[PDB]
C-alpha cells in the first residue's frame, strides 16, 4: 500500500466544528447504508464521542433510481488545511506530442476512494449521521482515506499515482504515459494486438492497488476530445466549430464567434477578426444588436470557408528542426506556423499585442520572434529557427540605433511580401542650407517665417506634437526642428511608423515624405 | 544543525519557475540526480507548497554544468544573522574561487529544508515534474555562509597566519583572494590555497581563473566635446548637457554660451565663442574633471545600479544611492545586446561586491521576457542579483557617452 502524505492543518487554527444540519428520515436511511458500506470497506471509522470536530454531510439524488448519493460539504475543513504543492496547472499542447500508432485512454474509479490519508488528520474528516431515534445519539466515523471534496485529495491522489506507475513506466520505457485528473492516456508504437496487451497489463497494475479501469469493449475510442482539441494518435486539430447563420446579432454572438474565431487559428491559417471585433464600438448592452457592415460579412464569410475543410496539425518529430515562419498580416498584425516538413503545420498563430502607443514593425516583428520563442521553449522545449520578411541589414540597422537591448536568435531573410523595413530615418546631423525651424502652439524659423495656432480640447503633451506637426508641414524636403518637448523627441525619435493618435500618424506621413530631417532637444 | 528561521511572521518561498529548454533540464536531471545518491537533496511530496526557481548555467574553463538555485526570495525571507576589508579593493589583484561545495559538507536544520524546495520542469507539461528539498546547505541560500563562517574561520587558520600579505574575503558561495604579489607568485600563492582548502573536487577559479586589478577601475567624469568650430547645434548640445549636469556641479554656468545663442540662429550656422565664452568652458571642463564632493556610501542604503546602451557594443553605468549622488560611474565594451548586458552586470556586480561587499539593484534596459529567456545562456555567477525593467530616455544617454 502507498505511502501516507503527512497533512496538517494551517498554523493556530484548529479542526472544523459545524453542526450537522437536520435530515429526513429517508435520507438518514440512505446514508446509513452507503456509509455502514463504507466501514466495510475500512474508507471510514466509527468514532468515540471524544471527537469535537464535525463537517456537515447531506444526500444527493444521481439521476438514477430512489439511491442515493452521499456528499460531505468540506470547505470549513478546506479552509483549515494547509496548502499542496498546486495540482497539474499547465497542460501539454498537442503540437508537443509525438505520434503514436496507438493511444488508449483510461478512466480511474473509485480513486481517492483507494488512497491511505495521515493517520493524525483523519480526526478532523469527523462527520455525524443523525439517528432518526428521537432520544438517541446519531453515528460519528473519520475517514481513512481521502475524501473527495477535500483541499488535499487531488494533490495526493496524483502524487500516489505517479508512484504506483513508476516501476511500469521502467519496465516499459517504449510506452507513454499522460496523467489528466482521472483518466490515463497510453500510447505505443507497438502492433495493434501488443499494444492492447500492455494496456491489459497496465490495467491488471492499477487493479493490484484496488484503482479499477475499464476493459477494451467499453474504452473510448480516438480521435480524444480534450481541452477543446480532437486528438489522434498521429494528428490533432480543435474540434469542430460551426459559424452561425443568422442576421441577427448581438454583442453576445460576436463575443462568443470572436472568441471561437480566436480559438481556431492556432491550426487554421487565415481567420481574421479585424471587422467583427469592430462591432463591438460604443455598444450599450450584451443583447443589443449590431448590423453587419459590408466587410464584417465579408470577413465572416472568409473564416466560414476557411472553417469549411477541416485542417489538421501533424505531431512533433524530434529528429527534426522546428522552422517559424512570419508574416505581416495587415498594420499591427503578424502570423506565424510552425513546422519541420516543408509546409506540415505542427501548429500556426497571430501575434496582434502592441506594446506602447506607438511602435513600428521592426519592433512588432521582434516582439513576435520572442513570444513565438518563449512558446516554442515550452511545447518543444527548443528555439525555432526563424524565417523572416526583415533584411539582415534593416534588422541590423535599427538594432544599434535603440536604446533597449535585444536579441534574435537564428534567422534567415525571406523575400516574401510585405517586406518589413523603416519609413524614414532621422538625420544624425544638422542639415546644412535646410531651413531651421524653433518650435513652442506654434513655430518661428531663422527665414524669418512663423504661424500661431490656438487649440481647444487639449493636452499639454499633444499641442508639443503639433507644433512639431504643423513645422513638417510648412517646410520643404529638408528640414531641420528644435524642441524643448523631450516626450516628443523620445517618441519622434523611436523612429514609429504606427500610432494609436491621428496626430502622430499625420506626423509620420511627413517624415515619410522628407528627403532629409533632424530634431533636436533645447530645455 | 542549527535552528535556522524565517523572519517572524513570514511564511516560505512560492516562486514561479521560468520554462527551460531540453538541454538545461537534462542536465539539471543528471545533476540533481546524483545529488539524490548522495543525499545532498530529497524527493518531496505534495505537503511540501513551496517553490524557489533552478536553473543550469555552464561553468567556464570547463565541459561541466553548474546548478543555479534562485534563492533570492528565500534569502530575503531567511532571518539576519548575529567584516568588510576596506583593502580589499586597495590590492593590486584579487582572484575568485567558487567555494561552494564546501556546504555540502553539513546538515540543515530539519524544519527548514522544506523551505528549499525546487521543481525540475518538464517539456510542455508532459509530467508533473519532479520535486526536491535540500538536506545539507544549499549553495545560494544566505544562511549556508553564515552557518558555515566558524568551520571556515578554522580552515583559513594557517593560511592567514601564513600569508597575512593576502586579504581573503568570502562572500556567499565566492572567495576573494587579494595580493600585490607578482602574477606568478600571486597564481602561485592561489594554487597554494587551492591545495590547503582541497585539504579539507577543487574549488575552481571564477571569472577565468584571472585576476581583477581593483586598482584600476576608474570613475568616468562627465566629458564635454572638444571641438574645432563650433556650430549652432554644438553649442545646443553643449548647454543642454551643462544645463544637467548644473544639478550636481553647482558651479557649472552657461550664462555666457547662452549668449552665443540668442535669437534665432541656423543649426549649422557657425559660431566663433567670445572670450568671456571660451573661460567659461574651459571653467565648466575644470570642474568636471573629478566627481562632485560629500558623496559617501551609506552602509544602511540599497546600491543602485543602471546601465545604458551607448551602440556599437558599449555600454555606460552608474551606482548611487540617492540621484545624481553616484558612487560610481564606468563603461563596458564588446556576440550581441544581452550576452554584453549580462557580461555587464555580473562586472559591475563583482566590483560592488568588492568594493562594498553587498550586491547592488540593477535597473536593465530590456524585456522582461527576452532576459528571462536568454540570460542563463552566458551568466557565470554563483549569485543573482536584484534586477528590475525599465525605458531609458534620450538625454540621460546622451549626458554620458
Ligand atoms: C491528452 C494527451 C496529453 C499528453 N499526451 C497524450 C495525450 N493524448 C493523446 O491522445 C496523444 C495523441 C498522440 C500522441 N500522444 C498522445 N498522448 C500520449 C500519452 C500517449
Ligand atoms: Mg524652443
Amino acid at each position: 500500500p502507498i505511502e501516507t502524505v503527512p497533512v496538517k492543518l494551517k498554523p493556530g487554527m484548529d479542526g472544523p466544528k459545524v453542526k450537522q444540519w437536520p435530515l429526513t428520515e429517508e435520507k438518514i436511511k440512505a446514508l446509513v447504508e452507503i456509509c455502514t458500506e463504507m466501514e466495510k470497506e475500512g474508507k471510514i471509522s466509527k468514532i468515540g464521542p471524544e471527537n469535537p470536530y464535525n463537517t456537515p454531510v447531506f444526500a444527493i439524488k444521481k439521476k438514477d433510481s430512489t439511491k442515493w448519493r452521499k456528499l460531505v460539504d468540506f470547505r470549513e475543513l478546506n479552509k483549515r488545511t494547509q496548502d499542496f504543492w498546486e495540482v497539474q496547472l499547465g497542460i501539454p499542447h498537442p503540437a508537443g506530442l509525438k505520434k503514436k500508432k496507438s493511444v488508449t485512454v483510461l478512466d480511474v474509479g473509485d480513486a481517492y476512494f483507494s488512497v491511505p490519508l495521515d493517520e493524525d488528520f483523519r480526526k478532523y474528516t469527523a462527520f455525524t449521521i443523525p439517528s432518526i431515534n428521537n432520544k438517541t445519539p446519531g453515528i460519528r466515523y473519520q475517514y481513512n482515506v481521502l475524501p473527495q471534496g477535500w483541499k488535499g485529495s487531488p494533490a495526493i491522489f496524483q502524487s500516489s499515482m505517479t508512484k504506483i506507475l513508476e516501476p511500469f513506466r521502467k519496465q516499459n520505457p517504449d510506452i507513454v504515459i499522460y496523467q489528466y485528473m482521472d483518466d490515463l492516456y497510453v500510447g505505443s508504437d507497438l502492433e495493434i494486438g501488443q499494444h492492447r496487451t500492455k494496456i491489459e497489463e497496465l490495467r491488471q497494475h492499477l487493479l493490484r492497488w484496488g484503482l479499477t479501469t475499464p476493459d477494451k469493449k467499453h474504452q473510448k475510442e480516438p480521435p480524444f476530445l480534450w481541452m477543446g482539441y480532437e486528438l489522434h494518435p498521429d494528428k490533432w486539430t480543435v474540434q469542430p466549430i460551426v459559424l452561425p447563420e443568422k442576421d441577427s446579432w448581438t454583442v453576445n454572438d460576436i463575443q462568443k464567434l470572436v472568441g471561437k474565431l480566436n480559438w481556431a487559428s492556432q491550426i487554421y491559417p487565415g481567420i481574421k477578426v479585424r471587422q467583427l471585433c469592430k462591432l463591438l464600438r460604443g455598444t450599450k448592452a450584451l443583447t443589443e444588436v449590431i448590423p453587419l457592415t459590408e466587410e464584417a460579412e465579408l470577413e465572416l464569410a472568409e473564416n466560414r470557408e476557411i472553417l469549411k475543410e477541416p485542417v489538421h496539425g501533424v505531431y512533433y518529430d524530434p529528429s527534426k528542426d522546428l522552422i517559424a515562419e512570419i508574416q505581416k498580416q495587415g498594420q499591427g498584425q503578424w502570423t506565424y506556423q510552425i513546422y519541420q516538413e516543408p509546409f506540415k503545420n505542427l501548429k500556426t498563430g497571430k501575434y496582434a499585442r502592441m506594446r506602447g502607443a506607438h511602435t513600428n514593425d521592426v519592433k512588432q516583428l521582434t516582439e513576435a520572434v520572442q513570444k513565438i520563442t518563449t512558446e516554442s521553449i515550452v511545447i518543444w522545449g527548443k528555439t525555432p529557427k526563424f524565417k523572416l520578411p526583415i533584411q539582415k541589414e534593416t534588422w541590423e540597422t535599427w538594432w544599434t540605433e535603440y536604446w533597449q537591448a535585444t536579441w534574435i536568435p537564428e534567422w534567415e531573410f525571406v523575400n516574401t511580401p510585405p517586406l518589413v523595413k523603416l519609413w524614414y530615418q532621422l538625420e544624425k546631423e544638422p542639415i546644412v542650407g535646410a531651413e531651421t525651424f524653433y518650435v513652442d502652439a506654434g513655430y518661428v524659423t531663422n527665414r524669418g517665417r512663423q504661424k500661431v495656432v490656438t487649440l481647444t480640447d487639449t493636452t499639454n503633451q499633444k499641442t508639443e506634437l503639433q507644433a512639431i506637426y504643423l513645422a513638417l508641414q510648412d517646410s520643404g524636403l529638408e528640414v531641420n526642428i528644435v524642441t524643448d518637448s523631450q516626450y516628443a523627441l523620445g517618441i519622434i525619435q523611436a523612429q514609429p511608423d504606427q500610432s494609436e493618435s491621428e496626430l502622430v500618424n499625420q506626423i509620420i506621413e511627413q517624415l515619410i515624405k522628407k528627403e532629409k530631417v533632424y530634431l533636436a532637444w533645447v530645455p | 544543525t542549527v535552528p535556522v528561521k524565517l523572519k517572524p511572521g513570514m511564511d516560505g518561498p512560492k516562486v514561479k519557475q521560468w520554462p527551460l529548454t531540453e538541454e538545461k533540464i537534462k542536465a539539471l536531471v543528471e545533476i540533481c540526480t546524483e545529488m539524490e545518491k548522495e543525499g545532498k537533496i530529497s524527493k518531496i511530496g505534495p505537503e511540501n507548497p513551496y517553490n524557489t526557481p533552478v536553473f543550469a548555467i555552464k561553468k567556464k574553463d570547463s565541459t561541466k554544468w553548474r546548478k543555479l538555485v534562485d534563492f533570492r526570495e528565500l534569502n530575503k525571507r531567511t532571518q539576519d544573522f548575529w567584516p568588510h576589508p576596506a583593502g580589499l579593493k586597495k590590492k593590486k589583484s584579487v582572484t575568485v574561487l567558487d567555494v561552494g561545495d564546501a556546504y555540502f559538507s553539513v546538515p540543515l536544520d530539519e524544519d527548514f529544508r522544506k523551505y528549499t524546495a525546487f521543481t525540475i520542469p518538464s517539456i510542455n507539461n508532459k509530467t508533473p515534474g519532479i520535486r526536491y528539498q535540500y538536506n545539507v546547505l544549499p549553495q545560494g541560500w544566505k544562511g549556508s555562509p553564515a552557518i558555515f563562517q566558524s568551520s571556515m574561520t578554522k580552515i583559513l587558520e594557517p593560511f592567514r597566519k601564513q600569508n597575512p600579505d593576502i586579504v581573503i574575503y568570502q562572500y556567499m558561495d565566492d572567495l576573494y583572494v587579494g595580493s600585490d604579489l607578482e602574477i606568478g607568485q600571486h597564481r602561485t600563492k592561489i594554487e597554494e590555497l587551492r591545495q590547503h582548502l582541497l585539504r579539507w573536487k577543487e574549488p575552481p577559479f571564477l571569472w577565468m581563473g584571472y585576476e581583477l586589478h581593483p586598482d584600476k577601475w576608474t570613475v568616468q567624469p562627465i566629458v564635454l566635446p572638444e571641438k574645432d568650430s563650433w556650430t549652432v547645434n554644438d553649442i545646443q548640445k553643449l548647454v543642454g548637457k551643462l544645463n544637467w549636469a548644473s544639478q550636481i556641479y553647482p558651479g557649472i554656468k552657461v550664462r555666457q554660451l547662452c549668449k552665443l545663442l540668442r535669437g534665432t540662429k541656423a543649426l549649422t550656422e557657425v559660431i566663433p565663442l567670445t572670450e568671456e565664452a571660451e573661460l567659461e568652458l574651459a571653467e565648466n571642463r575644470e570642474i568636471l574633471k573629478e566627481p562632485v564632493h560629500g558623496v559617501y556610501y551609506d552602509p544602511s542604503k540599497d546600491l543602485i545600479a543602471e546601465i545604458q546602451k551607448q551602440g556599437q557594443g558599449q555600454w555606460t553605468y552608474q551606482i548611487y544611492q540617492e540621484p545624481f549622488k553616484n558612487l560610481k560611474t564606468g563603461k563596458y565594451a564588446r556576440t550581441n545586446d544581452v550576452k554584453q548586458l549580462t557580461e555587464a552586470v555580473q562586472k559591475i556586480t563583482t566590483e560592488s561586491i568588492v568594493i562594498w561587499g553587498k550586491t547592488p539593484k540593477f535597473k536593465l534596459p530590456i524585456q522582461k521576457e527576452t532576459w528571462e529567456t536568454w540570460w542563463t545562456e552566458y551568466w557565470q555567477a554563483t549569485w543573482i542579483p536584484e534586477w528590475e525593467f525599465v525605458n531609458t530616455p534620450p538625454l540621460v544617454k546622451l549626458w554620458y557617452q
